[PDB]
């Protein structure tokens, strides 16, 4: 590429030039209010000092910064003002100062960069403002794309060549350089984010005058668009007038000219580099958990303090050593250390992560519940690369002491899979061998609870060549098995869902070979109806409603006004079908029984939508089967299932004096708990199995069930600016969970009432910051919410059909709005300015269907 | 290569046309493996198959699973199950339905009247007598000549229609007996008028016309037996009166509604249905009814939505019944939507008290500002808010155009707005359309004041 020209100069000529950068750090409202940041001013003295004899555009050039200053960029600052009373010398140092002043060489060939000369012995931070000076002076007059090094690494630019400038557009997401980062790809829980640079050349009778460029960083949270931020960064070059310069020196060599110009004077890459802040009468690791345990009590977990202090210390995690985590772990008690275990499996570095398994010891019985926090906060990673899978996959193939646990490393391989199958690496070794793992783990039928261990694997995993293996074990009416792969399928894509999979569902919905469970049978029709089902396959199953056992009949009925009312995809057809009166009439439509199905929003704008959806079947004693509660959260055609929460029950008949259902008298009684939180399926808890461990546990006191911390929202960039100057930007979204169960069950009263508490606690805190290492501006805002969930459940059973009066409840929550501004001078408090903000978001109930707000008419009657 | 489970064809998707290749007749069943009357007809389905077999000639009977076989069923317009279709091989454009009885022998009885005559030739009144006894409906057609234009009119009706007898007299004495001078054509029924003579030209086209329309009784008794011919029917408006078997003064009740029903015979099914018995109470659910509120009548309409309405009065009388179904017909009566008794003294308060009944009216008021509270009695959110709510009335009880209502939404229908919480709080301007506005800032008064003060942009857009 050696046709195009950029700067030319005069022999024996100095060029005499300003030169100013500034970075603004804002809220980002569109519009920049009361920022923070600095200016950065100078002279710039510019000397040709060598050109090839061979008359090739070749040429070496000399620049200078003299009269450095740093000022505000604010104009209020008055006696708030970092710089007031000190000179350059004192803001940045003696040092510094005489680096920053000291000349630069700049070899060009074809107006781009050879090569960039300096001092060897000069802080990063200043041999950046000096790189970025001199990248200014990369060019090119004439039209086109290219490749360029710079302060910004390797970039693809574009050049627009006008008539009094040139345009030179930077495609800030194809630099190659080393920055540390990283953003989840999912559009529900993630941070969008636009860089812009674009830098102006204007020319004057041909020749360049001045230079103009400006940086952009916006960047804002999908799911909540107030919080947001935004970097401006600016440079200003122009040439005031030329002076007589040094003569010409002589060479067949550019390097020979270097060397005789000053020996000390060294090849450097112009390419931007990394700096630590270096941190000045700063506390260790132990000492900032020494202030963080009093707050990750299990106590107050549901504080947003806790929250705050748990996000706080993953951000120091991030920059420890394996040694100084390990050692804090080893001395922390039984009651504070599933919260720590839960920080350091959250941190994601390759250290963090070889603490915690060189800490936990999977053939302990002693350290069950540490290694279950561990492998679910892995569950809910961020950011899960290919060292972690490989771990996962390591110790599972070890030896572990606890089954359940050897099933819990599966089910969260299988999420792992599914991760870093989206995100590109679906062809990555460890992906290949895992993927291997469970779908020849499920053909090679070994005991039934391992079949059932790769069937949660697989429902995490969702791999498509898994779905023949699905379609056997749905079919297979084996029960329990039969369901899980059911449900399985209920987790894949329309365009997974297909004629051939439709037809296997309908033999077993219309139980065209042999009889089938009824909760197997619903589970078919409805993936049937939610994936583009055909005029018939719907006007088959609305033909059998009438026809089957005696709850299933007010199952499917649910079903199917639900997708009227709720307007689901199926709608359109299932309302062709309804023209017909052999099909729809009030005979077919008038059904006794208790089950029930009932979508409504929890909110809806233009943008974004969250639903509930409560489907209920019973047992013929009127006994509870099977309940599935939905959220689903969406962002435009994107979505994310919030939670899954399923409760199965067989045999309880005989806790009151009634009796099974045809068939169910041989069947052994039974509670579980199926979950999916925030897309992962977790393994399914059994509240009691058989009648002695039944009547053995036992009343209407709280009991944790679910408590946990997580990292759910996670976006990092470290950014070279153009300028020189180093960028952060860092989001950070925490929550804490707090299930706890109550019943109260009176036989004699024929009574129960059920209380499942949701304590769900928020943090989102996002951080800016602008470091040239003298000085440091910053941008923080944390935003937190306490909420709470409540589903109460009343049942008056003295008479077939029982009353049934179910509640969903939000608690008013308190929202409170955090922001820290700062320019500080890497001594001293600096200029700190905060507010607070703190409203009261109200509480309400949510509907169920109507017949549920008739049994509460009269459960609560006013006698 | 079917199979002949108990002397019965099994015909599939892959193997259907070959089979209907291979005979020139073919009765299909169309049924579904969990269909109660499939059950009940699929041995007497075998007996009339294996009876033929034994004896029979070139029809053979064949059934289809319409829930595995589904592309068929479609194909061929299956209706419910079962579905009985006859098919030709000379006309596979439209294969003709079974109509009649679910015995083995009605079977084989309606097959050979394929074959026979449509209609017997009754030389004398004896043979009149009996075939007239012979069904619930019979249809006598008396024509001079045989081979009259208007008689062979008449033998097309009577291939069509299969659910009835059809016979023809050419025999004076016969005409005398019945009373008929010229030519034309009598249905005989067992219920009702007993008799009814045709009148007009003798077109195939007006004879269906006549028999369709005469055919079906005053009023039907709603039973799992009459159920699927009920909905198997074309009338798409039921009233239905629920009338208990222990009711006092049933034959005087249900007369009233047999009067009613010839106002309207070829445009509302009269059904009665039995208020007391266990079966129906599915059904008195669906209508909103408890069995102390019977007896009474509902009227229905069964298109893509079924939309249920009550009549003004309680009083059962065949006038109040007629009046009752007249208005309907003009578009006079409302749609019933749930909903509470709207109390006498429902705007005495500065915030003013809506039911489903007076919403529309109140809410949509184009010259009116209304704000309103849609909240559940047992809320404790509802019940927080009431005070609030209360002072937001006192602020504009005096106003121009604007007023402060609430309605209990678990209560009350309303086609209009869909509540997704409680309380919600929805704003409907003074406009000509009827426009909504969600309101979603502060329960506060003063949120509240901000919000109607800005006419609903200072609380929501
Ligand atoms: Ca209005």
């Amino acid at each position: 590429k050696g046709h195009t020209t950029g700067l030319s100069l005069n022999n024996d000529r100095l060029y005499k030039l300003t030169y100013s950068t500034e970075v603004l750090l804002d809220r980002g409202k569109g519009k920049l209010q009361d920022s923070v940041g600095y200016r950065i001013s100078s002279n710039v003295d510019v000397a040709l000092l060598w050109r090839n004899p061979d008359g090739d555009d070749d040429q070496l050039i000399q620049i200078t910064m003299k009269d450095v200053n740093v000022e505000n960029v604010n104009q209020q600052r008055g006696e708030k003002s970092i710089f007031k009373g000190k000179s350059p010398s004192k803001i940045m140092g003696k040092e510094n100062l005489e680096a920053l002043q000291r000349p630069t060489l700049l070899h060009l060939i074809h107006g781009k960069v050879k090569e960039f000369y300096s001092y060897q012995n000069e802080a990063v931070a200043i041999e950046n403002i000096k790189r970025g000076l001199a990248s200014l002076f990369q060019t090119q007059l004439s039209s086109g794309t290219t490749n360029e090094v710079d302060i910004s690494g390797n970039c693809k630019v574009t050049y627009q060549a006008h008539q009094d400038k040139v345009i030179k557009i930077k495609a800030l997401d194809s630099c190659k350089i080393a920055r540390s980062g990283f953003t989840t790809p999912n559009q529900v829980l993630g941070v969008s984010s636009k860089a812009t640079s674009v830098t102006t050349y204007k020319i004057e009778d041909s020749f360049v005058i001045a230079v103009l460029a400006e940086e952009t960083h916006n960047f804002g949270l999908n799911f909540l668009q107030t919080i947001k931020g935004k970097i401006v960064s600016k440079q200003k070059l122009e040439l005031k007038t030329t002076e007589a310069g040094p003569r010409l020196m002589s060479g067949k060599q550019a390097a020979a000219i270097i060397k005789a110009v000053d020996s000390k004077y060294t090849a450097i890459p112009i390419v931007g580099q990394v700096f630590q802040s270096h941190c000045k009468g700063c506390p260790s690791l132990s000492e900032l958990w020494r202030s963080t345990r009093k707050y990750l009590q299990p106590d107050n977990l549901s504080k947003a303090e806790a929250v705050r202090n748990f996000l706080a210390f993953i951000q120091h995690l991030r920059t420890a050593k394996k040694e100084e985590i390990l050692q804090i772990l080893k001395m922390e008690n039984k009651e504070v250390l599933p919260q720590l275990v839960d920080a350091v499996t959250s941190a994601q570095t390759s250290d963090s992560l070889e603490a915690i398994l060189d800490f936990l010891d999977f053939k302990s019985d002693s350290s069950i519940i540490l290694q279950e926090r561990f492998l679910y906060a892995c569950g809910f990673a961020s950011h899960p690369n290919e060292e972690l899978l490989r771990a996962l996959i390591s110790k599972f193939k070890g030896s572990i002491g606890s089954s359940d646990i050897r099933e819990t490393v599966m089910i969260i391989t299988g999420t792992l899979v599914r991760k870093l199958c989206q995100n590109e690496g679906c062809k990555l070794k460890a992906v290949v061998e895992a993927k291997k793992l469970i779908l020849g783990g499920l053909e090679k039928a070994e005991k039934k609870e391992d079949t059932r261990m790769y069937l949660l694997a697989l429902k995490n995993a969702l791999l498509p060549e898994g779905i023949p293996s699905l379609l056997k074990y749905a079919e297979a009416g084996e029960g329990p098995i039969s369901h899980l792969a059911t449900t399985a399928l209920q987790r894949y894509d329309l365009p997974f869902i297909t004629d051939e999979v439709k037809k296997t569902l309908n033999r077993i919905y219309h139980q065209n070979r042999k009889v089938h469970e009824k909760t197997v049978r619903t589970a078919a029709a409805a993936i049937i109806l939610n994936n583009n089902p055909s005029y018939m396959d719907v006007k088959n199953i609305l033909l059998s409603i009438g026809e089957l056992p005696q709850e299933m009949n007010k199952y499917m009925l649910a079903i199917v006004q639900d997708i009227l009312r709720f307007e689901m995809p199926a709608s359109k057809i299932v309302r062709r079908v309804l023209k017909e009166m052999v099909a729809h009439n009030y005979d077919r439509f008038s059904r006794s029984g208790s089950s029930s199905a009932y979508t409504g929003y929890i909110e809806r704008s233009p943008r974004s939508a969250s639903t509930y959806s409560l489907d209920i079947l019973y047992s013929g004693s009127g006994i509870l089967r099977r309940s599935n509660l939905n959220i689903f959260q969406y962002i435009g055609k994107a979505g994310l299932h919030g939670s899954q929460v399923v409760i199965e029950a067989q045999g309880l008949e005989a806790l009151i004096a009634a009796t099974p259902d045809e068939g169910e008298e041989n069947l052994d009684s039974y509670a579980g708990m199926s979950a999916i939180l925030f897309d992962v399926q977790l393994r399914p808890v059994t509240f009691f199995n058989g009648y002695s461990d039944l009547m053995s546990k036992m009343s209407g006191d709280p009991i944790s069930v679910v408590k946990g911390l997580i990292l759910l929202i996670d976006h990092s960039q470290e950014l070279q600016l153009q300028s020189g100057l180093k960028a952060n930007i860092e989001v950070q979204g925490g929550l804490a969970i707090d299930i706890s169960g109550a019943m109260e069950f009176s036989l004699w009263y024929r009574e129960s009432k059920t209380r499942v508490k949701n304590r769900v606690t928020v943090v989102i805190t996002t951080d800016i910051t602008v470091d040239s290492s003298f000085v440091k501006a910053g941008l923080e805002t944390s935003t937190e919410t306490e909420a709470g969930l409540e589903f109460i459940s009343t049942v008056q059973f003295s008479q077939y059909p029982f009353l049934v009066c179910m509640q969903m409840d939000k608690d008013e929550a308190p929202f409170r709005q955090f922001e820290k501004k700062y320019e500080r001078l890497s001594t001293g408090r600096g200029y700190v300015s905060q507010k607070r903000k703190e409203s009261v978001l109200a509480g309400c109930e949510f509907p169920l269907h109507q017949e549920n707000s008739e049994m509460c008419k009269v459960v609560f009657a006013p006698q | 290569a079917p199979e002949e489970e108990d002397h019965v064809l099994v015909l599939r998707k892959s193997n259907f046309a070959e089979a209907l290749a291979a005979h020139k007749y073919l009765l299909v069943e169309f049924y579904a493996p969990w269909c109660g009357h499939c059950k009940a007809l699929a041995p007497e389905y075998a007996k009339a198959a294996g009876k033929l077999k034994a004896e029979g000639s070139e029809i053979r009977l064949a059934k289809v699973d319409a829930t595995e076989e589904s592309d068929l069923a479609q194909q061929y317009g299956v209706r419910g199950y079962p579905t009985i279709k006859f098919f030709r091989n000379g006309d596979t454009a439209s294969p003709k339905e079974y109509t009649a009885g679910r015995e083995a022998d009605d079977i084989v009885n309606w097959l050979k009247k394929r074959t026979g005559p449509a209609a017997t030739t009754l030389p004398d009144g004896a043979a009149a007598e009996s075939l007239v006894e012979s069904s619930e409906v019979a249809v006598i057609g008396f024509f001079k000549d045989v081979e009259s234009d208007s008689a062979k009119q008449f033998l097309q009706a009577a291939e069509a229609i299969d659910d009835i007898p059809f016979g023809i007299t050419s025999n004076s004495d016969v005409f005398s007996k019945y009373q008929l001078d010229k030519d034309g054509v009598v249905l005989f029924k067992k219920f009702d008028e007993g008799r009814n003579n045709f009148e007009g030209e003798v077109t195939k086209e007006n004879l269906l016309d006549f028999i369709k329309h005469n055919q079906l009784p005053l009023v039907i008794e709603f039973t799992e037996q009459t159920a699927p011919k009920i909905f198997g029917g074309e009338i798409k408006t039921h009233i239905l009166l629920f009338l208990p078997k222990s009711v006092s003064d049933y034959d005087g009740k249900l007369s009233n509604f047999k009067t009613a029903a010839e106002s309207f015979k070829g445009k509302i099914l009269f059904i009665f249905i039995d208020s007391d018995h266990t079966d129906n109470q599915r059904i008195l659910e669906f209508f909103g009814l408890k069995k102390e509120e019977c007896p009474a009548v509902r009227l229905i309409t069964l298109e893509e939505e079924m939309t249920k309405y009550k009549p003004e009065s309680e009083e059962l009388t065949a006038e109040r019944i007629t009046e009752f179904c007249h208005r309907f017909l003009e578009g006079k009566i409302k749609p019933h939507l749930m909903s509470q008794e709207l109390p006498e003294d429902w705007d005495k308060q500065p915030v003013k008290v809506l039911v489903g009944k007076n919403f529309e009216d109140v809410a949509f008021d184009e010259k009116k500002n209304v704000f309103v509270e849609f909240y559940a009695p047992w809320c404790g959110h509802c019940k927080q808010l009431a005070p609030i709510w209360d002072k937001l009335g006192e602020t504009y009880k005096d106003h121009e155009n604007i007023v402060i209502a609430k309605m209990d939404s678990t209560a009350n229908e309303v086609e209009a707005v869909k509540v997704h919480s409680f309380p919600t709080l929805k704003f409907f301007p003074a406009s000509a359309d009827r426009t909504v506005i969600d309101y979603n800032g502060e329960r506060t008064l003063d949120g509240f004041k901000k919000f109607l003060e800005s006419g609903g942009q200072d609380g929501a857009g």
